[PDB]
């Protein structure tokens, strides 16, 4: 039975895809987020029921996958990206996120989340203000579309 | 078993929990019957005539049983067992109880136990016998008991726990002698029971015959600042010892008459044949017996805790009793009314329960009641205590040389033992020069007689306060 | 008696080879106060009422000694999030040297050590220090 | 899991002759209930008539709470038999069933309610037992037990 | 033994020509906290779990000397956000001028360089001090 | 080391011959091995036999204090040394009985035509045998741990050993019943796997076990040390006049020695005073005998504490 809970900072992304898997710059990244789903429904009421309404399943939605690294001048998978965004030719990807820790039975690396994220093609791509009197780090972010995701049981 | 193996060990024992403290000033001496009493190599009862009489010192319970055994089977034990029933003879419930007919006079084991339970320190146990399944108590070997402890002199408190199965003349007889070497040693207090009627349930209003019978008792008028007396008997929580075939079975049904079985419980246990559920239900009704035991040695215990905690010239009363289910008898103001105050003087303190607070000792009034010197207990027992440490302070001057310089050292060394009392908050007064005074003098305290045959004369006066009894209030309206 | 204790005198129990400490402090228990009034009080101030618990780190202070790396040693057991954790035991003795008040710690790891300043002319020796986190503390007197 | 069938079926009235029984030795059932399948009905011990070891969970726990608090103590033999060690193993004791408690396995609202522990001379120990090696601690704890039996009363509200 | 060490005698290698210093401080390893409570836990304090490390910088003294310019000219080798990078070692001697214990500093590079005060009348000479930001520290006793 | 491949007799003899220089020069003590039955594999309760056939060894009654036994023999880590073209091969197929090939190592070794995937595994199953020893010379080396961390005062046990992977016999607390105490006072240490510990020593007495004053392994160990340290400060005093003076210096100095030990935890006592006494004088310890014809006698005494073996725990259940 647990007693302590999970931590969020240690985390890993993999292309399963043309061959970016085998890329050790295409799995570091600074930030991941959007991984959530909502149910959308509607409303209806019945006559002579004053005490409730029935609530009844419509469809699904998802939230897009958000990435940030600092800029990498030569990657891969920006050429995709801009492949897809400048000649309108895309070609969608399956995706892993994961979660990892340390196991030991000394020690190793292991993972302890996995989510498969399938069909994923691109969105969005920024990068950060160029600004002449601060200390910052040029920081590109990627956003993208996906059908769905699913836990690796 | 024996451990051989450096290893740890676990065993299931069920037992109480244990307790002890560290007391300085109530050393209490118990007289009685005991089991064993067998000390390195001599058994005191290994004849039964010449028994070897002498006190041992014990400061726990585990010591106790060490040398003393624990306690004897009752004998007297019956259990009823009620059955509801259907028209047709089919049970619908069923139901236990235990109640014991006649218990044994012999119970210094429980007393013992209640008294750790409520605060005491080491003490001195005396037997005078081995315990027998008769019952018999004799005057004889308990006052060759109490001639014995005149010989130990830290003993401060001297408990009988078995007396009030003692006849009334032979009780008086027993209690003047007590009385008599209190008076004579200066140094001891004694702590009494009232005698109750032993009928079951005790009628209404018993304790006023009771009281009355005790008034009647022949005892020295000049002793009686020497002691006090508490009322009534308390019913606690702990078990009773007993031989499981001789506990006798009742049955009755629909509230009927009862009607006594062939078996006992070794005829429903089931290493023997017999039925393990009316079994387990026996067992559970036996448990629930409440013990009774005479009041004193938990005022003992709480003497102790309150000379810890307060200080011995504080009053040992508005204190609540550990370990305790309640008092057998229930008391009221117009009864207190003619037990605290009486024109013999004899005052009899009683143990009461309070809502919300539990059982409390209220009266802390001595046997001489009337006089204007020594009515309360705290000033008795302090001056018990100041006096004893002054003799054994002065003790390292016998066989000096009878002069001048003896005396004064002398008076300095009882002048700075009062003014360590004093400053402790138990003399009254602002200053020491108000508090007490010491002298010794030639033709001031000594005349040269006494000074040539080898005699010291020191006088010493001093200050104490006495306890409130009575608060009163007034209420009225106020106009607005 | 009329006399009170010393704090010269003690003992800490932390699953180390070496029992003797320079420095012991930290030992405090608190609790908060939450405040509340209704509109038609006789009364203009507010009321209290108790709240949770909050207990507060510990540190302590030794001496150098050549061969003795253990604080180090018990700081560098963590892991990502796990680490191993100990139970602490601090007591006071008197002069039969046997203890008379304790502390008693539950679940103690480290959160920071700090080693010693280095100068020339010092003429004092090399003190490191430790300061332990620990869910709860219960005090025995007796 | 990966049943099919209990070979024979049980009925309440002969289980009431196999729960409880004069001699103590019951035996548990293994019974197939209508839409949920087969599960095992009846948590007692072959001592069924004993007041403390009836159930099967309380013997378990029991043995549990015995070895950790063995494994604990054992890094302290062959230590010096003074007060130290005494403070120290019983520290180490009550920090164990503190943090059993806090997990919901003993009965009471605090700590003080649930367990005590107690070690010390002329408390649990006597003076010759300490020449020769022997360490004496007493361990109360407070459980709780099951409930079997559930009775429905029914009656006709008036309109 | 049972006799302490002292704090004024030692050295630093940091790639220069001297190895004598004045002053070393910022020797300290820290961990962060983390807590947490579930809502029917019988305890009202949080629990606390390890979470990410951090180290401070390092602060040394020395006295000026005449031709000697270093600390400017490691300061000065910055470039954009390029350096030299060092490594660090401190370590404490005995009485045969050996080493005891040794702190070991990854990838040093300086980030303050602060020279001195001038007044007339002061008897006291001249010194300049640095503080060094560097990932990871480790100590070594034995 | 190698003791227990020498027959019972000559076992014996070079035993007593041990302990009765260490009772000679009064600063030594000796590690012994307990002898199992060589066979493969070991039978069931052999360790009964062993040690009712080492109680019957003839070894001098009153030096018994100056030595002590540990059992068993320990699986460790390190690796055989061998000669290639010694190493037998066998072949076994589907569970069949083995047949012995008529190549060895050398055969396969690919540098002499043979088959170099096989004499890689071959290789690989060689590296893998563990090597077995008896515990005397880990137990030397946990003594001299011990005396780093703790004090020598300490009982030497409850200790875990290094670099090893396995007791060869399992040992339970029926069976050490009769090791830890005997009628002979011969007692065997064992050595046991403890569940999330690994491999302990258990056990800390001598082969004197019923001796009031020397069970213990601790106890002589310090007296030893405390002897030997005093005889070294001593010594310097040698060729002195016999006269007052030189009683004063030395005593002296065996009550500083005895206050830096007393200092360090060793002997029991809240002061000195309580922790030992020493004394010299003419018709208090010498007779003028024994002053004229060069001698002195000094007369110390030193109180220590011994160690707990048994815990023991009573369980109940508490009113609700």
């Amino acid at each position: 039975i647990r007693t302590y809970p999970p931590v969020s900072f240690f985390f890993e992304v993999v292309f399963q895809g043309e061959n970016l898997d085998k890329d050790v710059v295409e799995t570091r990244f600074q930030s991941v987020t959007g991984l959530s789903v909502d149910m959308q429904t509607e409303t209806l009421k019945e006559g002579g029921e004053n005490r409730f309404e029935h609530i009844l399943p419509v469809r699904t939605k998802y939230d897009p996958l958000v990435l940030k690294r600092g800029l990498v001048n030569d990657s891969q998978m920006v050429k995709w990206c801009m492949d897809a965004i400048l000649n309108f030719d895309i070609r969608p990807m399956n995706l892993l996120v994961r979660l990892l820790h340390i196991e030991r039975s000394s020690s190793t690396i292991a993972p302890l989340m996995t989510w498969k994220v399938i069909n994923a093609w691109p969105k969005k791509w920024s990068v950060s203000e160029f600004n002449a009197e601060q200390n910052s780090i040029a920081v590109e972010s990627l956003e993208l579309n996906y059908s769905y995701f699913e836990t690796l049981k | 078993s024996t451990y051989k193996t450096p290893g740890v060990y676990i065993e299931e024992i069920s037992k109480f929990p244990p307790s002890i403290a560290q007391v300085e000033t109530a050393i209490p001496a118990f007289i009685g019957y005991t089991q064993i009493a067998k000390v390195g190599v001599e058994n005191f009862h290994t004849d039964a005539d010449n028994l070897i009489l002498r006190p041992v010192r014990i400061t726990s319970l585990l010591e106790y049983e060490q040398f003393f055994g624990k306690a004897i089977n009752e004998t007297t034990i019956q259990v009823v067992i009620q059955d509801t029933t259907d028209s047709r003879g089919n049970l619908t419930e069923r139901k236990a109880s235990a109640r014991i007919t006649s218990p044994s006079p012999h119970n210094l084991y429980y007393s013992m136990q209640a008294y750790f339970a409520n605060g005491g320190g080491p003490c001195y146990i005396v037997s005078v016998g081995p315990m027998s399944n008769t019952g018999t108590i004799q005057l004889e070997a308990l006052q060759n008991g109490l001639a014995e402890v005149a010989k130990e002199d830290e003993v401060t408190l001297l408990v009988f726990p078995e007396s009030q199965s003692l006849s009334d003349e032979n009780y008086a007889a027993l209690m003047s002698a007590a009385l008599e070497q209190c008076a004579n040693l200066q140094d001891r207090f004694t702590v009494m029971d009232l005698k109750l009627p032993a009928t079951r349930p005790i009628p209404a209003n018993a304790i006023v015959g009771a009281s009355n019978a005790f008034r009647d008792l022949s005892l020295p008028q000049d002793n009686l600042k020497y002691g006090a007396c508490y009322a009534p008997d308390i019913e606690t929580i702990f078990n009773y010892f007993y031989q499981e075939d001789a506990v006798t079975i009742f049955r009755s049904v629909n509230g009927g008459a009862e009607e006594q079985d062939t078996l006992t419980m070794a005829g429903y246990n089931p290493a023997n044949g017999g039925d393990g559920i009316q079994y387990a239900l026996i067992e559970s009704a036996i448990d629930q017996l409440p013990l009774i035991l005479p009041p004193s040695p938990l005022v003992v215990g709480q003497y102790a805790r309150t000379d810890n905690t307060r200080g011995v010239w504080k009053a040992p009363a508005n204190v609540a009793l550990s370990s305790v289910i309640k008092p057998v008898l229930k008391i009221t103001n117009e009864q207190q009314n003619n037990l605290n105050v009486h024109p013999t003087g004899k005052s009899i303190n009683a143990i009461r329960a309070f809502t919300g607070k539990g059982t409390l000792i209220w009266g802390a009034r001595t046997l001489a009641g009337n006089d204007n010197e020594w009515r309360y207990v705290s000033v008795r027992r302090f001056f018990n205590m100041a006096e004893e440490s002054i003799k054994k302070g002065s003790e390292p001057f016998v066989f000096e040389p009878n002069d001048a310089n003896t005396w004064t050292k002398v008076k300095a060394m009882i002048e700075n033992f009062l003014t360590l009392q004093w400053r402790a908050g138990a003399l009254a007064g602002a200053k020491p020069e108000q508090a007490f005074y010491v002298k010794i003098g030639l033709n001031e305290t000594m005349t040269a007689l006494d000074i040539l045959e080898g005699r010291m004369i020191v006088e010493i006066g001093m200050a104490v306060v006495r306890p409130a009894e009575f608060i009163i209030l007034k209420f009225s309206h106020k106009m607005q | 008696a009329e006399y009170p204790l010393p704090k010269f005198h003690f003992q800490v129990d932390w699953g180390g080879s070496r029992l003797g400490f320079t420095e012991v402090s930290g030992l405090d228990v608190e609790t908060e106060v939450i405040e509340y009034r209704e509109g038609n009080l006789p009364q203009y101030h507010k009321l209290k009422m108790p709240g949770m618990q909050k207990f507060s780190n510990i540190t302590m202070k030794r001496g150098t000694f050549q061969g003795d790396n253990d604080f180090y040693k018990w700081w560098n057991t963590v892991a990502l999030n796990t680490i191993e954790r100990r139970d602490l035991t601090i007591s006071l003795l008197n002069e039969k040297h046997e203890p008379v008040v304790v502390w008693k710690v539950n679940r103690a790891w480290p959160t920071k050590v700090q080693s010693t300043d280095l100068k020339g002319d010092g003429n004092e020796v090399a003190i490191e220090s430790i300061e332990v986190a620990h869910e709860g503390l219960t005090i025995q007197n007796g």
